[PDB]
RNA sequence: GACCAGG
DNA sequence: AAGCTCAAGTACTTAAGCCTGGTCA
DNA sequence: AAGTACTTGAGCTT
C-alpha cells in the first residue's frame, strides 16, 4: 500500500491497489503523491 | 513615479479579504462575464424560447374533396423557461453531500465544468390543460466566475483558500481541462439600414444592379437575420431573404401590400413625399408599380394567400392550421423581425426604399461597411445563447417528428393526453443537447440547420493558452473579423483606416498572416452589453417638436428620425441638431446625477445611447438621425467641456465630433469633446511599452506581438495547473521604466523580464547582423533561470480494445518486475518515485494487462533530461472507480542556451550569441560588467530611439532610486524628455547624454570613445531548444515509398526539392542532386524485364530444386504455360504450383521504391509505363 | 521567486539585504534612498534589491499539505 | 487529413 | 433553304517555401 | 476573385 493526499482535504488516505480512489473522508476525486525520502545529487550549476 | 513595494508586500503576505485590488482587469474581463450574466439574468433565454413559438402534431385524415381536414388530437407543445443550474457534483446523488463543483476540479480532473440543463416543457391536448413537467437536458458548460459559477463576487481570500490564483479573472469555458473560449467576432451594425456597391449583385441576377440595400435586424432576444434589398436594372426591386441556407427573392411591391392593407397613393406618397413630382423618383416608382400590377393580386387577403400557398412547403409550421395567418406568420418572422408592430414595419420599408433609390440617384454615397463605422462585437454569451435556441428548436422539432412517425406507423400507441406516451416518445429520441453545446466548445463547428447570419460556419473558439499573462488578456480583449475575408488577398479592410479613434488599437495586431484582421481593442472601449429602457424617448422626442404624420404627408425639407430601427417622427434638420444637443445634455446631466447624491429613478436617457447625427451633404451619406439604443456595440468614454463630466460614444459620433486630443488644443466654436488622456488610445499590451511614442510603428508592433509570448511568470497558482507546456521565468523582476498604467492593472504580480546594464558597443565582434552577447558571470549567477513544465497523461480507458471489462491497471503485477530501471524509478505502485531525474529511454508509468498478467511499459518519449514533480491521480468521476489515469507534471529546466531569443522592448529581438567570459567583457571606472551587449549598427534602419531613452531613463531611475514614468504622449517638443532624464543623471553623478568611459577588457587600455551604457528590461522569449535542432542519420521510414517520415517527433527528415532542386541544377551538381534526391533518401535494387519492359511483371523462383542455386528472377508476362516437353532448365515454378517457360531477360536496375508506388497505382488505372533498356 | 543571492553584474552578496531593507520603507517613513544605507553604492547591485518582486510570499499560501 | 496558433 | 463566321454564355484549375506546436473526431 | 480556353446558338449571305 501506498500514501497520498486528498487535493482538497488534505488527509493521508493510504490506498491499496485496484481499489475505489476518492478522498476516505472529502469525497473528493484526485490525490496527489508525495515526496518521500530520495538521496538525489545535483550539481551546483 | 515611485515603486509601490510596501502595498505590494502587504497584498502578498495576508491577500485582501474586502475586494479584488486591481479592478481594472475585471473590467477588461467584463465583456464576456457579463454577456454570460446576460445570458441568465436580463431575461434572454426566455425571450428565445418563447419566440420559438409552438409546435404542433396530429391525426391526419386527408382531406379528400373537401379542402378542411378532419383532425381531433392535436397537441401543440411549447417550451416554458430553460434553468442552468450550478454546477454540482456528479448528475446523480452518490453516497454523500451533493457538493459543489468548484472549477479546480475542473482543471485537475481533466473533464469539462459542466451543470445540469433542465427545461420546462407544456403541454396543449387540442384544449386547455396545460400541464408542465421539467425535464434533464443533459449538462452544458458555464463561464468561469460568472452568474453560474461559484466564485463571482468571491474575496481574493476565499480564492487562495481554493485553488485558482489571487486575481483570478474568468471568463473562459472549461473543456476537458483546455481552457477554450469564444473569440469576439465583428458584424455588421444592427438595424441600421445601409447601402452596398458590390459587383456580384448584377451578375448573379443579370437584370440586377450592384446598387442594394441591406440591413441587420435583430429580435429582443439577439436572434438576428439579414434581409436586403437587390435592385435590378428594370427599375423593380427584389426583398432578399434567406431561410434554411435556402435563398428566397421576393418583389419590395409585394411584400409592401401585403404587410397592411393600403392605397397604392400611400405607397407612393410614402416613397417621394417630397417636392412633389421628382422626376427620377416620381418615373421609377411608376414603372414598379407598373410592373407589380401586372401579375399581382389586388388585396391583402388574396396577397397573403398567394404569398402562403407559395411557401408552405418549405416553412416547418403545422400542416393544417391555416393559411391567412400563414401570411400574417411570414411578415411575423422574415421580413422585419426588430419592429413589432406591422404599420412600423410599412413606414421603415418606405424609408427604406426611399433611400435605396436615392441610393440609385446619386445623392448617397456608398457606404463603406468594413469600417468600424458600422460594425459591432457579437460577444460570447450571446452566441452562446443563440446556439442554445437553435439546438432547442432542433430538439423540438425532432420530437415533432417523432410523434409524427408514430402517428405514421400505422397507431402504435396513440393517445395524446396520456403522459405514459410521452415518456416513451422522449425516450426514443435523443433527449441531450448538452453533448452537442461541449461539442462546439471543443472544436467549434458551429453546425446548425441555419447560419444565423453568420458567414464562417468555424473556428469561433480558441484555446486561451495562458503562457504569459499578456497573452491572457489579449485574448479576452481580442476580436477577428473571420476567415472569409482572410482568405482573399487585397489590401483592404486589412487596412487601419481612421474611424478607431480610442475604440479599436492601432498598433497592436500581430505580425504575419492575420496581420491587420484582428484589432485587439483599446484600453478603455467597453462593450455595453447590458441594454436599457428607451420609451421615455419617443415620449420625449414627441414632446420636444417633432411628431409623426398620422396622415400621409412629406416635404423636401425634411429629414427622418429613428430610434435603433424604428420610425419615430420627422424634423428639419437643424432641429435635428438642436436635439442631439439638448439629448445629449440631457444624457450627461442625468447621469453625474445618478452617480452622486441624487436618487437614481429610471433613467430618461441612458448614457450607453449614442445620438447618431448625421448632418446632411451633397454626395453624401444619407442623414436620418439615429437614436441607437442596443447592447452588443462599442462604446468609449471621452470628457465633455462644456460639462465638466464624463460622457460615452459610440462608432457614428467619431466621424462627425470635433474631439479634441489635448487639453492645450481645444479650438472654441468647434471642440465639443476632449479626450481623458490619449493614453486612452492604445490597447493594453501596446501601453505598457515605454516610450511608444518614440519608435518606428513597425517595430512597436513586432514588440507588442512578441511581447505576448515571453517566457514570464503565467501566474502564482502552478501546483494546481493541469496544462500541457507552462513556461516559469524563475527570477523576474520589475522594470526600472515602467509606464504607471503597468501598476494600476497590477502586472507586478506576474512580472516577465529582468533588468540588464546593456552596453550598446560593437566590441566582441560576435554581435552583429541583430545578435547580441550575454555576461557569463551573470549567465551562471541567475540570469533568465527558464523551467518548463510538460504535463503528460495517461489513460488506460482508451487502451482497452472493447468487450471485456475494465482490465488494464497501474502498479506491479503480481509477478516479477526488472530490477535494472523499473524499481530504481517507479516506486512499487507502476507510479513514478517523485523527483527522480528521467532520461529519454526510461519508464514513467507501470500499466499491466490481467490475461497475459505481464507488465507493461511506456517510457519518457521527451529527447532532454526531465525531473518529475508532481504525480496525480486522476479519479475517474463521482466515485466507485480504480484510478484510470495518472498525470506526470515533467519540471524541464532550461537556462540560457546559445539560441535562446532575448528581447528588448522596442523589436529587438536577438540571440545569446557566445556566452562571453565575465572577465573578458569591457567595464567602467566604477567597475560593473555590462550583463548584456547589444550592438549599434541595429538602431538605424529600425528607427528604435525610444530603446536609447530608455537606457538614460534606467540608468537615471536605478541611480537615485525612482521609477521612472514613460507612459506615452507625456513629454513634449518643447523640452524633451531626453533633457529630463540628463538633468537626472547630471545630479547621479554620470555624463549628460548617457555616456561613460570603458576600458576594454583584454586589452586594458581605455577605448578611444565613451560607451552608451543603460539598464534595460529584457524580456526573456521561448524558442530555445525544442524548435531548434533535428538530426536525422538513420531512422523510421513511410509505409508506402519508404522515404523517411514526416517528423522531429518520428525523427523526420528535413525537406529538400522542388527549390532546392533549381539551387543545385543551377550550381551544376548533377552528382549532388542524384545523390541527396535519390541515394540518401529512398535506395533499392528492381528487377525488370528487358523482353516486355514491365517492372510489374518480376517474380523471383520458387521451388527450382534442392537448395542448389539461388532463386533465378523471371517475366511472367513474356513466359509461356508450361504445357509441353522442354529442357529443365529453363523452366521454373510457381507458389501456386503452376510451371512456366519464359520471361528469362531479368536485369537489376536501381531505382527510387517512389517509382514503383506510381507504376503500382499508374497500372490501378489500368495504364502501365513500358520502360526499355539497352 | 527569492531574492537573487549574488546580484547579476557585480558579485556582492545582497540574500540578506532585503529582510533589512524592507523594514526600512516599512518604518522609517524614507524613500527608495533607503537602500543606501545598505552599503551598495553601484548601480547594478542597486537595480537588484531596489526592483525585486519577491513573487515567493504570493507563492507559500499553497500547501497542499494544508490539513485543513 | 481538418481548424486555430507560432517562427 | 442552309452554310458558316460571329456573339455572349457554360464548365474549370492556381494562388511561395519550409519548420515547429496544439486539439480533433 | 482572375482568367483562361471551351462550345453552343442566332443572325447574314449564296
Ligand atoms: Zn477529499
Ligand atoms: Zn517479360
Ligand atoms: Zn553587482
Amino acid at each position: 500500500t501506498m500514501i497520498y493526499l486528498c487535493a482538497d482535504c488534505g488527509a493521508r488516505n493510504t490506498i491499496q491497489a485496484k481499489e475505489v480512489i476518492r478522498c476516505r473522508e472529502c469525497g473528493h476525486r484526485v490525490m496527489y503523491k508525495m515526496r518521500t525520502k530520495r538521496m538525489v545529487q545535483f550539481e551546483a550549476r | 513615479m515611485s515603486f509601490q513595494t510596501l502595498e505590494r508586500e502587504r497584498t502578498f503576505k495576508n491577500p485582501p479579504k474586502d475586494g479584488t485590488s486591481f479592478p481594472d482587469l475585471q473590467k477588461a474581463v467584463k465583456p464576456h462575464v457579463d454577456s454570460f450574466n446576460a445570458l441568465t439574468n436580463a431575461g434572454l433565454l426566455n425571450y428565445a424560447v418563447k419566440e420559438i413559438g409552438e409546435k404542433c402534431a396530429f391525426d391526419s385524415i386527408t382531406q379528400e374533396e373537401g379542402g378542411a381536414l378532419k383532425f381531433g388530437n392535436k397537441i401543440s407543445f411549447r417550451v416554458d423557461e430553460v434553468q442552468i443550474a450550478k454546477p454540482m457534483l456528479s448528475s446523480r446523488e452518490r453516497s454523500s453531500i451533493n457538493r459543489k463543483v468548484y472549477p479546480a476540479e475542473a482543471r485537475e480532473r481533466l473533464t469539462t465544468y459542466k451543470s445540469r440543463l433542465v427545461l420546462k416543457f407544456s403541454w396543449s391536448v387540442n384544449g386547455g390543460p396545460r400541464q408542465s413537467e421539467m425535464r434533464e437536458v443533459g449538462m452544458i458548460p458555464i463561464m468561469v466566475r460568472s452568474n453560474r459559477c461559484h466564485l463571482e463576487g468571491l474575496s481574493p481570500a476565499e480564492l487562495i483558500a481554493h485553488k485558482e490564483e489571487s486575481e483570478e479573472m474568468g471568463g473562459y469555458f472549461i473543456v476537458n481541462g483546455i481552457e477554450k473560449l469564444i473569440r469576439m467576432l465583428i458584424l455588421p451594425k444592427r438595424n441600421h439600414p445601409t447601402a452596398i456597391i458590390r459587383p456580384s449583385f448584377a451578375n448573379r441576377g443579370t437584370s440586377y444592379s450592384q446598387y442594394g440595400l441591406s440591413i441587420r435586424c435583430v429580435r429582443p432576444d439577439q436572434s438576428s437575420l439579414t434581409n436586403t434589398l437587390h435592385y435590378l436594372n428594370n427599375g423593380v426591386t427584389m426583398f432578399r431573404f434567406h431561410w434554411r441556407k435556402n435563398e428566397y427573392l421576393i418583389p419590395s411591391m409585394m411584400i409592401l401590400k401585403a404587410l397592411l392593407e393600403t392605397s397604392d397613393k400611400e405607397i407612393f406618397e410614402g416613397i417621394v413625399g417630397k417636392d412633389l413630382g421628382n422626376t427620377f423618383l416620381t418615373d421609377r416608382v411608376e414603372l414598379m408599380l407598373r410592373a407589380y400590377k401586372s401579375y399581382g393580386l389586388y388585396s391583402q387577403t388574396e396577397t397573403l394567400q398567394y404569398l402562403g400557398s407559395k411557401f408552405r412547403v418549405v416553412l416547418g409550421v403545422a400542416e393544417d392550421l391555416t393559411d391567412v395567418e400563414v401570411g400574417r406568420f411570414l411578415l411575423q418572422k422574415v421580413v422585419l423581425v426588430h419592429l413589432r408592430e406591422a404599420k412600423d414595419k410599412f413606414r421603415l420599408l418606405l424609408f427604406m426604399i426611399r433611400k435605396l433609390y436615392a441610393l440609385v440617384a446619386g445623392e448617397c454615397c456608398a457606404d463603406n461597411p468594413d469600417s468600424p463605422q458600422h460594425q459591432e462585437i457579437l460577444l460570447g454569451g450571446f452566441l452562446y445563447g443563440q446556439i442554445l435556441k437553435e439546438k432547442i428548436e432542433d430538439w423540438l422539432n425532432s420530437i415533432r417528428a417523432q410523434i409524427n412517425l408514430d402517428v405514421r406507423r400505422s397507431a402504435p400507441g396513440v393517445d395524446f393526453s396520456d403522459r405514459k406516451y410521452l415518456t416513451r416518445v422522449f425516450s426514443k429520441i435523443n433527449n441531450d443537447i448538452g453533448t452537442k453545446l461541449q461539442y462546439f466548445l471543443s472544436t467549434g463547428n458551429l453546425v446548425s440547420n441555419t447560419g444565423l447570419d453568420l458567414q464562417q460556419a468555424t473556428g469561433y473558439t480558441v484555446v486561451a493558452e495562458k503562457l504569459n499573462f499578456y497573452r491572457f488578456l489579449s485574448h479576452f480583449r481580442m476580436v477577428h473579423r473571420g476567415a472569409f475575408f482572410a482568405e482573399l488577398k487585397t489590401t483592404t479592410v486589412r487596412k487601419l483606416l481612421p474611424e478607431a479613434w480610442g475604440f479599436m488599437c492601432p498598433v497592436h495586431t500581430p505580425d504575419g498572416s492575420p496581420c491587420g484582421l484582428l484589432n485587439h481593442l483599446a484600453r478603455k472601449c467597453e462593450i455595453v452589453t447590458h441594454p436599457s429602457d428607451v420609451s421615455q424617448i419617443p415620449s420625449l422626442l414627441l414632446s420636444l417638436g417633432v411628431d409623426p404624420p398620422s396622415v400621409v404627408g412629406h416635404e423636401s425639407g425634411w429629414g427622418c428620425v429613428q430610434l435603433d430601427g424604428k420610425i419615430v417622427g420627422w424634423c428639419t434638420y437643424k432641429l435635428a441638431k438642436h436635439v442631439a444637443d439638448v439629448l445629449r445634455l440631457m444624457k450627461i446631466e442625468y447621469a453625474v446625477k445618478l452617480r452622486n447624491g441624487t436618487a437614481t429613478e429610471p433613467a430618461k436617457v441612458p448614457l450607453d445611447l449614442e445620438i447618431g447625427y448625421v448632418p446632411p451633404s451633397h454626395n453624401g451619406q444619407y442623414p436620418g438621425l439615429y437614436l441607437f439604443s442596443n447592447p452588443a456595440r462599442m462604446v468609449r468614454p471621452v470628457k465633455h467641456i462644456s460639462t465638466g463630466e464624463l460622457d460615452m460614444l459610440g462608432p457614428f459620433e467619431q466621424v462627425y465630433m470635433d474631439i479634441a486630443c489635448f487639453p492645450k488644443e481645444i479650438v472654441p466654436k468647434v471642440s465639443t469633446h476632449v479626450e481623458y488622456s490619449p493614453t486612452n488610445v492604445l490597447s493594453i499590451v501596446a501601453n505598457m511599452t515605454p516610450f511608444s511614442d518614440f519608435n518606428q510603428s513597425p517595430r512597436n508592433m513586432y514588440q507588442c506581438q512578441m511581447g505576448k509570448q515571453t517566457m514570464g511568470t503565467p501566474g502564482t497558482a502552478l501546483r494546481y495547473r493541469t496544462d500541457n507546456k507552462l513556461y516559469r521565468l524563475q527570477t523576474g523582476q520589475t522594470p526600472v521604466v515602467r509606464p504607471k498604467l503597468h501598476n494600476t492593472y497590477g502586472l507586478d504580480h506576474y512580472p516577465n523580464g529582468t533588468n540588464a546594464v546593456v552596453a550598446v558597443i560593437s566590441y566582441t565582434g560576435y554581435d552583429m547582423e541583430d545578435a547580441m552577447i550575454l555576461n557569463k558571470s551573470a549567465h551562471e549567477r541567475g540570469f533568465g533561470y527558464g523551467t518548463v513544465y510538460k504535463g503528460e497523461s495517461f489513460d488506460l480507458s482508451q487502451k482497452r480494445r472493447r468487450g471485456e471489462p475494465v482490465v488494464h491497471h497501474f502498479g506491479f503485477a503480481p509477478g516479477s518486475t526488472p530490477r535494472r530501471e523499473w524499481l530504481q524509478k517507479l516506486d512499487a505502485d507502476g507510479l513514478p518515485f517523485i523527483g527522480i531525474k528521467l532520461e529519454d529511454g526510461d519508464p514513467i508509468v507501470a500499466y499491466y494487462d490481467e490475461s497475459t498478467g505481464q507488465n507493461f511499459i511506456e517510457t519518457y518519449h521527451g529527447t532532454e533530461p526531465g525531473f518529475v514533480d508532481e504525480v496525480r491521480l486522476l479519479g475517474n468521476d463521482v466515485g466507485d472507480s480504480e484510478c484510470q489515469q495518472i498525470h506526470v507534471k515533467l519540471r524541464i529546466t532550461r537556462s540560457p542556451i546559445i539560441g535562446d531569443k532575448f528581447s528588448s522592448r522596442h523589436g529587438q529581438k536577438g540571440i545569446c550569441s557566445q556566452k562571453w567570459p565575465t572577465v573578458d567583457m569591457p567595464f567602467t571606472e566604477s567597475g560593473m560588467q555590462p550583463d548584456i551587449i547589444i550592438n549599434p549598427h541595429a538602431f538605424p534602419s529600425r528607427m528604435t530611439i525610444g530603446m536609447f531613452i530608455e537606457s538614460l531613463a534606467g540608468k537615471a531611475g536605478a541611480c537615485h532610486g525612482l521609477a521612472q514614468d514613460s507612459t506615452p504622449f507625456i513629454y513634449s517638443e518643447q523640452q524633451t524628455a531626453a533633457d529630463y532624464f540628463g538633468e537626472q543623471l547630471v545630479k547621479a553623478g554620470y555624463n549628460y547624454h548617457g555616456n561613460e568611459p570603458m576600458y576594454s577588457g583584454i586589452t586594458g587600455q581605455e577605448m578611444k570613445a565613451d560607451i552608451y551604457i543603460g539598464v534595460v528590461y529584457y524580456q526573456r522569449l521561448r524558442h530555445m531548444v525544442s524548435d531548434k535542432f533535428q538530426v536525422r542519420t538513420t531512422g523510421p521510414i513511410h509505409n508506402l515509398t519508404r522515404q523517411p517520415v514526416k517528423g522531429r517527433k518520428r525523427a523526420g527528415g528535413i525537406r529538400f526539392g522542388e527549390m532546392e532542386r533549381d539551387a543545385v541544377i543551377g550550381h551544376g551538381t548533377s552528382f549532388l542532386m542524384q545523390d541527396r534526391l535519390m541515394n540518401c533518401s529512398d535506395y533499392a535494387q528492381s528487377w525488370v524485364c528487358r523482353d516486355c519492359g514491365s517492372i510489374i511483371s518480376i517474380m523471383s523462383t520458387i521451388s527450382m530444386n534442392g537448395v542448389g542455386s539461388a532463386s533465378e528472377v523471371r517475366c511472367r508476362s513474356c513466359a509461356k504455360p508450361a504445357l509441353g516437353l522442354e529442357d529443365t532448365s529453363d523452366i521454373w515454378q510457381d507458389g501456386s504450383g503452376k510451371k512456366f517457360v519464359g520471361g528469362t531477360n531479368t536485369t537489376l536496375i536501381a531505382l527510387p521504391s517512389v517509382f514503383n508506388y506510381l507504376t503500382a497505382e499508374l497500372t490501378a488505372m489500368n495504364i502501365k509505363m513500358m520502360l526499355e533498356v539497352k | 521567486m527569492i531574492i537573487p543571492i549574488r546580484c547579476f553584474s557585480c558579485g556582492k552578496v545582497i540574500g540578506d539585504k532585503w529582510d533589512t531593507y524592507l523594514t526600512l520603507l516599512q518604518e522609517d517613513n524614507t524613500e527608495g534612498e533607503a537602500l543606501d544605507k545598505l552599503g551598495l553604492q553601484r548601480y547594478c547591485c542597486r537595480r537588484m534589491i531596489l526592483t525585486h518582486v519577491d513573487l515567493i510570499e504570493k507563492l507559500l499560501c499553497y500547501n497542499p499539505l494544508s490539513k485543513q
